[PDB]
């Protein structure tokens, strides 16, 4: 199979990026895309074996390297805020009908690292009004405030995951969406029965994955620094 | 524009070695009967080839049986080589050929010198049906007469020499008279003595 | 040269057929095929067509090609709501060996789920420095969209997990620093929606 | 196989080691086109084709790419037998009648070529003025011939191969 790294990237204007695909597959061609809205995807480099590499249809500003059958890698030199976006790599065999696609990279290139915040979490409890009136209880979980948009979220019962009766955000929205630099909110809900809800022995655990900056990464504020990290909100079955 | 289309070589799965492959397409009246080749090549002997008559990969040596089962299995493969007698030879002639190769006309040069011996040096032109033809005082001289074979000059233009043995006494006049497709009307260059 | 696809966005409720439209502008394309890309993921071949076909039919999908008209379209029969992602038209003339593939801008595609006895209604949930209002269980023909002022968020557009299999709705959620009777003023709210 | 007309179509050709490959189209036993691999181009024979039709130079690229591969496998399926040399003869012409004075071609035909490396160059004295060489044509028995060109103003020249089944490199006189 084919998987990049990494999975997602925070980087400052003018620092040097290097996405990475590796592909199994024993395919011939790579390829290395990237994705934004209102555009589609859009083809940077690609190449045919070890040793080439071609320009795609946006090659500039990036740098590609194939010296193994099985390692491609997209560089950036000189990172803009322009490239901060969503790359894929992708391979296939010679002549192939199919494209083979990886998970995917999101990539920030910020011109100042003070605006990076985490996510601040709740959890809201279902109305007593909805409760009685369909025997069913929604809980809805928001994550406010956080920068870059580079969050996954999930919902924890009882020490376990859970998926039925969730519905989360498919992108996140802006909270001043005149600035530039606004910040984000997730929003998330979690339907149960009723009857499972009035149980106060559940619990029920809102967690927000949040991808920021890194351990050798450096913090020039006395706020926290914003690495990687899970934030919860809880709430308990009421009577 | 128009395109050519070349075919899709089949993949497989000090001292020098070589490797080479071609798509040999034959045409006769045109596009009506169209055979295609294949060949794959190792060290100048080939191994393995495809043949529009055969109708599937054979292997010419023992070292090119692997590829020439392999190839026969996977219908992706076979049938899409089996099409490039469409989608490469007759799409190639009746497209780019038609706009090029096949529309190429270039009248020749003939002028005569005398090294006796006349030489009638036909020179430059395309393509390669040529009739040169020495004429002494009005009469047809195929005796004597020696041209060279058909001159490939690797630019697209070809070139033809002929020499004619003769003695010139004053008043004899010689012409050199060249049919090609290239001319509306022959072309004749004469040498009075 | 270009591929466009049309509609940008598509939504349907489960069960409808979804029609997924693209075209293109270069004659010498003959191999079309259809990438599906699922939230958070990246994009995976779905179906794919051939020129010299009309019609590929595999399962609940199925590609119309027009040679003439230069013209696909992808036909999602029993549109579940797993079947929510991005759809890509793509194209390539096979002819030219070049590898490379030409990508239409893709359509988003989100069934809404069924709903057995539609009850639309607007509750308000317990706060821990805002207050949310939820508007769930409506039938097909409400439209929410957006406030007509800062300060008050609605979305209304949430993918279902994949793996749900025993709760599957879809609701609006708006919060702010506003009352939930108003909070949905600006969409089309059907007449008989219960606000306790 | 008898026939009218004879396409020669994608035409590619790879050896080891040095990474040498070749790319061309050819029509009735003359180049159309060669693909260079390091600009990545198609070059024309005749400027004149490149202006009504055309091809895309990454068909050759991704050819090529394959047909490396295939010299991998089959040098490994073989258990590294190498090719054999041999004997190139070459054959010195002028492309238009010699006429002191007047400017002309003067044309080297190297032919039994195999492998495809050969150094042609050209009064006693190495010449690189007016030197175009050709693409290297296939043979009917898979050995290769080159055309080397040598513009020239004639007055009162050798054609010097140099390969490697050549014991010492051989002059064409003129």
């Amino acid at each position: 199979a084919v998987t990049q790294s990494p999975r997602n990237k925070v980087a400052v204007t003018g620092g040097k990026v290097t996405l990475s695909c590796n592909q199994t597959n024993n395919h011939n061609n790579m390829y290395w895309y990237r994705q934004d809205t209102g555009h589609g995807l859009r083809l940077i480099h690609y190449s045919y074996g070890a040793g080439s590499t071609e320009k795609g249809d946006i090659p500039d500003g990036y740098k590609a390297s194939r010296p193994s059958q099985e390692n491609f890698s997209l560089i950036l030199e000189l990172a803009t805020p322009s490239q901060t976006s969503v790359y894929f790599c992708a391979s296939g065999d010679f002549w192939g009908d199919t494209l083979y696609f990886g998970a995917g990279t999101r990539l920030s290139v910020l011109e100042d690292l003070k605006n990076v915040f985490p996510p601040e979490v709740a959890v809201f409890e279902p109305s007593e009004a909805e409760i009685s009136h369909t025997q069913k209880a929604t809980l809805v979980c928001l994550a406010t405030g956080f920068y870059p948009d580079h969050v996954e979220l999930s919902w924890w019962v009882n020490g376990k995951e859970v998926h039925s009766g969730v519905c989360t955000d498919p992108q996140p929205l802006k909270e001043q969406p005149a600035l530039n630099d606004s910040r984000y909110a997730l929003s998330s809900r979690l339907r149960v029965s009723a009857t499972f809800w009035q149980n106060p022995r559940n619990h029920f655990r809102c967690q927000v994955q949040f991808y920021g900056l890194s351990e050798n990464d450096e913090w020039t504020q006395d706020r926290a620094k914003p690495v990687t990290q899970i934030v919860s909100a809880e709430a308990w079955g009421r009577a | 524009r128009v395109s050519y289309y070349g075919p899709k070589t089949s993949p497989v799965q000090e001292r020098h070695f070589v490797y080479q492959f071609m798509g040999e397409c034959y045409f006769t009246n045109g596009t009506q009967r169209i055979r295609y080749v294949t060949r794959y090549i190792y060290n100048r002997e080939e191994y393995v080839r495809y043949d529009s008559d055969v109708g599937e990969h054979r292997a010419v040596t023992e070292l090119g049986r692997p590829d020439a089962e392999y190839w026969n299995s996977q219908p992706e493969i076979l049938e899409r080589t089996r099409a490039e007698l469409d989608t490469v030879c007759r799409h190639n002639y009746e497209g780019p050929e038609t706009h090029t190769s096949l529309r190429r006309l270039e009248q020749p040069n003939v002028v005569i010198s005398l090294s006796n011996t006349l030489v009638c040096s036909v020179t430059d032109f395309y393509p390669a049906k040529i009739k040169v033809r020495w004429f002494r005082n009005g009469q047809e001289e195929t005796v004597g007469v020696s041209s060279t074979q058909l001159i490939r000059n690797g630019d697209w233009t070809f070139q033809v020499l002929v020499m004619l043995e003769m003695t010139p006494r004053r008043g004899e006049v010689y012409t050199c008279h060249v049919e090609h497709p290239s001319l509306k009307s022959p072309i004749t260059v004469e040498w009075r003595a | 040269q270009q591929v466009r696809q049309s509609p940008q966005s598509l939504t349907v409720w489960e069960g409808e057929t979804a029609i997924l439209n693209c075209s293109y502008e270069n004659s010498a394309f003959d191999y079309f095929p259809w990438y599906q890309q699922f939230p958070g993921e990246g994009p995976a071949l779905l179906i794919a067509i051939r020129s010299v076909s009309d019609k590929k039919e595999d399962g609940r999908f199925t590609i119309f090609f027009n040679k003439r008209e230069k013209k696909l379209s992808l036909h999602i029969t029993d549109s579940q709501p797993g079947d929510s992602a991005t759809y890509f038209c793509a194209a390539s003339e096979t002819g030219a060996n070049t590898g490379k593939l030409t990508f239409g801008h893709g359509t988003i595609l989100r069934v809404h789920p069924n709903i057995q006895n539609p009850d639309p209604a607007v509750y308000q949930l317990r706060d821990s420095d805002k207050s949310v209002c939820l508007f769930t269980d409506f039938d097909s023909q409400t439209n929410v969209s957006q406030s007509k002022d800062s300060d008050v968020y609605i979305t209304d557009k949430c993918v279902l997990d994949m793996r749900s299999m025993d709760f599957k709705s879809n609701s609006a959620v708006a919060w702010s620093n506003f009352a939930c009777a108003n909070a949905f003023n600006n969409s089309i709210i059907p007449e008989d929606t219960f606000f306790p | 196989i008898e026939a009218d007309h004879v396409g020669t179509y994608g035409i590619s050709v790879y050896q080891s080691p040095g990474d040498i490959g070749q790319y061309t189209f050819e029509f009735d036993g003359d180049e159309l086109f060669y693909v260079d691999l390091d600009k990545k181009e198609t070059v024309w024979m005749l400027p004149e084709f490149g202006q009504l039709a055309s091809f895309d130079p990454q068909g050759g690229l991704q050819n090529i790419a394959v047909v490396k591969h295939n010299l991998g496998v089959l040098t490994k399926r073989s258990n590294s037998t190498p090719a054999t040399n041999e004997a190139p003869q070459a054959t010195v012409f002028p492309k238009s009648p010699v006429l002191l004075g007047q400017p002309n071609t003067l044309i080297c035909f190297v032919d039994n070529i195999f492998p495809p490396v050969i150094n042609i160059t050209w009064n006693s004295k190495s010449v690189a003025d007016g030197v175009y060489e050709t693409s290297f044509f296939v043979n009917r028995d898979y050995s290769f011939h080159k055309l080397s060109y040598l513009t020239f103003i004639p007055s009162d020249y050798d054609c010097k191969v140099e390969h490697w089944g050549l014991e010492e490199p051989v002059l064409k006189h003129w």
